């Protein structure tokens, strides 16, 4: 009885796994890319000034 | 007092086998208590595994 349920908890762990693997991996590039776009198109010499 | 020996010796092994076949017959009833609320719980979560 305990076998099977938690060995299904371990698929089910593994199907929320990959769930929170790409949310905040996609939550990443949204954000890196994000910030990439922000200071490539602020560039190096204008950064550096507004700092 | 050999007399009074032997009443004495039965008249305790009374109230003990009394206990001692109780004890043996409630354990094979424990023994397929398990064996079945075994097959209970394996396939409870057998579908509720599912």
């Amino acid at each position: 009885r305990v076998k099977k349920v938690r060995e299904m908890e371990l698929i089910y762990a593994r199907a929320q796994l990959e769930l929170e693997v790409s949310k905040a991996q996609q939550l990443a590039n949204v954000e890196a890319k994000k910030f990439k776009e922000m200071t490539e198109a602020l560039g190096p010499g204008t950064i550096r000034d507004l700092a | 007092a050999m007399s009074m020996a032997v009443e004495s010796t039965g008249n305790a092994k009374a109230e003990a086998e009394s206990r001692a076949e109780a004890a043996r017959i409630e354990g094979e009833g424990s023994v397929l208590q398990a064996k079945l609320k075994a097959q209970a719980l394996a396939i409870e979560t057998e579908a509720e595994l599912e």
